[PDB]
RNA sequence: AAUCAACACGGGGAAACUACCCAGGACCAGAUGUUUAUGACUGACAGGCUUCGGGUCUUUCAGGAUAUUGUUUUUGGUGGUGCAUGGCCGUUGGUGGUGCGUGGGUUGACCUGUCCGUUGAUUCAGCUAACGAGCGAGAUUAUCGCCAAUUAUUUACUUUGCCGAAGUCCUUCGGUUAAAGUUCUAAUUGGGACUCCCUGCGUAGCAGGUGGAAGAGGGUAGCAAUAACAGGUCCGUGAUGCCCUUUAGAUGCUCUGGGCUGCACGCGUGCUACAAUGUUAGGACAAUAGGAGCGAGCCUGAGAGGGUGCGCUACUCUUAUAAUCCCUAACGUAGUUGGGAUUGACGUUUGUAAUCAGCGUCAUGAACCAGGAAUCCCUUGUAAAUGUGUGUCAACAACGCA
């Protein structure tokens, strides 16, 4: 366990995953959401985002 | 100590995790959404469900399983968290509740006709202008094929969808294949009930 | 006496306009003297298809942030009473100057 | 799994005291409340479930372990405490 | 993934991780159903083997039931099947369409309702064995443009008054909790445009005109019916059926290194040019974003860069005196001060790593003289030029969204 390669500023750090997804394919870091897009768009209306 | 941006987004992200949590606990109690009140030191949350007795049985032990699960997750202090419950009047017209009734049946091997026209009758008699029920996936054959059962009338377009139309999507895993359940329910406007204003289609002329 | 600022923030405008009415209403009762900040559109522009298939179409998701600032001279006794609205998705930061 | 002995007790006490422990779904993740790797509470949690001492509910990459009737009777046998004896208070 | 509807698409700008692929070496996440307190299993100093080692090995100390052996099968899998499926999305087609109740026609599939002008429109008008209810269209929502109410002297400004500096008799700057406000600034509630008005044409409406901030859906978006495509995605998911993998010399997970960047060649989207309506040198107005990371001012160095870290939880502080254009010079029709590819070296930043990253410096100074047959996009603040933010991001945009 405790993977020894550093991962400070790195794509596969554990912060960088989609929180819901657990996967990192297509991540939204802006406004500190840290959520994958497919994962995002299922549950965007709950967060208070809306189409206009 | 946050920005004016982040206090909105943290509270949004709080709510959506909280709501996906209380899908998976309160399936038996019959969940119907919630509201979150945020204060710097105090948090008050209204859970809403049909079977309010099923909480209060065993002198309110079931709520204290949930309340610790919230408290330990976000590491909030007790006293500073303040959960209530409040009952659903008219279970007929809430979408998440009636989804669960159609989920309850199709596990226990009722035909899909009879499962829909159970709830689609129960919605309309309770008090609603229309409702639609879709049961998408694999019954009988190797190909999947779509049932759609509708009554009343059901508005699909514009802004006026968002105000009037309640809806709820889900799925049932089975021995054979993954079905999808899907129930849209349109409402009547009340005079200041619990929508207020009428549709932008309709107008009413006074009598002379 | 430490002329105090409220700073009222919201996602939704109807839920805001209740709280502004109350916190302006209560300065009528207490009689404290009473003194719109520009709103943000947090636009996030995700590609709406999951896979790479199909014509590249993009949903636009604006979260809106309405923000108002009341402020007044008030003596710490009177201000404790006014602060205590409680609405969904509204915030009120108190700020001493 | 090999746990060390001292960390093992203060998990099963944090289980017994609270009733619900939360742990990140992700393994090799530092754990709050009790400090350790997040493999440690997670892998013991599914051991209890097989025997049937707790219920697992999973949401948003977070695992919740709500402790049932049997596990309350078991952990009095383990720690050696009189009955009554957590977070079922009213 | 392969016509449109694959080919700057998978937000896929891969130096490691990401990562599936290839070469080595570890780990057990071996859950739950005979051995062992007289040590089941576990951790490691130095020096050997070795890419590097408590993987192994010569030594020999540290812990303490969390077990071992065999039997069961959990769980994990970016393994296979999108021709088993859920959801989501593109498309047929955002075109004007779709089909119920009762009645009538037909043996019946089925039809009628849903048919001579008008509209973007099954939009209205009117015909009429049909009459009446729907859904889509419209309405509504969002913003841009014009208004005047409602607030604002420590988050925007203006006027007047004070105190400064120059001018040096009235002009321009900078400052001010100091008096009055709202034309600029910010954003809530309402008003506003309806083919209403006039003239032609044909009741439905159409064309022009006056006025008007705006005139014919005010502009632009958003939302968008039923019915289907074996179109896409099991490489987004604790969405998932079945198949096989778990014989641990693993298709689980992880460490070091390498790949996805390999080039006789063929196509797609783009970028920069072929100059003089230009380049070179010197001089002289934006908007939308984002930010407890942005990074003020002042020093250091040709330059890139470096040091010190003021303000700001933001209409306050900051990225931030944009670039075509304009005005003085230089050049002179040449593969030329056009063009800036490809190569040699030095000076550096980011990073565990520069071996295929970016920036600077001096040298090197290519193909290209407007592009055959073919094809694409576009009607007004549009095309074209011209920059700036943002997404990815430690570092890197010729790309996407604004």
């Amino acid at each position: 366990f405790v993977p020894k390669h550093p991962r400070d500023n790195a794509k596969g750090s554990v912060e960088r995953s989609c929180r819901i997804c657990g996967k990192r394919r297509g991540v939204i870091r802006q406004y500190r959401l840290n959520i994958c897009r497919r994962c995002f768009r299922e549950r965007a209306e709950l967060l208070g985002f809306k189409k206009y | 100590r946050c920005t004016k941006v982040r206090r909105i987004i943290e509270t949004g992200l709080f709510y959506a995790e909280l709501n996906e949590l209380l899908t998976r606990e309160l399936t038996k109690e019959g969940y119907g959404g919630c509201e979150v009140r945020q204060t710097p030191t105090r948090t008050e949350i209204i859970i809403k469900a049909a079977n309010t007795k099923e909480f209060v049985d065993n002198h309110g032990r079931r709520l204290q399983e949930v309340r610790m699960m919230i408290q330990k997750r976000w590491r909030l202090k007790e006293d500073s968290l303040e959960i209530f419950i409040d009952r659903i009047q008219r279970k007929g017209l809430s979408a998440l509740n009636q989804l669960e009734s159609l989920r309850y049946k199709l596990i226990a091997r009722i035909p899909a006709r009879r499962a829909a026209y159970s709830i689609i009758r129960f919605v309309m008699d309770a008090g609603a202008r229309g409702c639609e029920v879709a049961i998408s996936g694999k019954l009988r054959g190797a190909r999947a094929s779509t049932s759609k059962y509708k009554e009343g009338y059901m508005v699909k377009s514009g802004d006026v969808t968002k105000q009037f139309v309640t809806q709820a999507v889900g799925h049932i895993p089975m021995k054979q294949a993954t079905i999808g359940i899907r129930v849209l329910i349109m409402l009547a406007q009340d005079p200041s009930g619990i929508p207020k204003e009428s549709q932008p289609d309709v107008i009413k002329v006074h009598e002379a | 006496v430490q002329k105090i600022r409220l700073t009222i923030t919201s996602s939704k405008l109807p839920n805001l306009q209740r709280v502004v009415g109350n916190l302006m209403g209560k300065l009528k009762k207490g009689n404290l003297e009473v003194r719109p900040m520009p709103r943000r559109r947090l636009r996030i522009t995700t590609r709406r298809a999951p896979c790479g298939n199909g014509t590249e179409t993009y949903d636009h998701f604006e979260l809106r942030i309405y923000k108002r600032v009341i402020d007044f001279q008030g003596t710490a006794e009177a201000v404790k009473q006014v602060t205590q609205a409680l609405e969904p998705d509204v915030h009120v930061e108190v700020s001493v100057i | 799994m090999y746990m060390p002995t001292a960390i093992r007790r203060r998990i099963l006490r944090c289980l017994f005291e609270n009733g619900v422990l939360c742990v990140s779904d992700i393994q090799s993740g530092t754990h709050e409340e009790l400090d350790c790797l997040n493999i440690y509470p997670y892998q013991i949690g599914r051991a209890f479930v097989t025997k049937g001492f707790c219920i697992k509910t999973y949401a948003w990459s977070h695992a919740y372990y709500t402790l049932t009737d049997k596990g309350i009777e078991y952990l009095r046998n383990y720690f050696g405490l009189p009955a009554n004896a957590p977070a079922t208070l009213r």
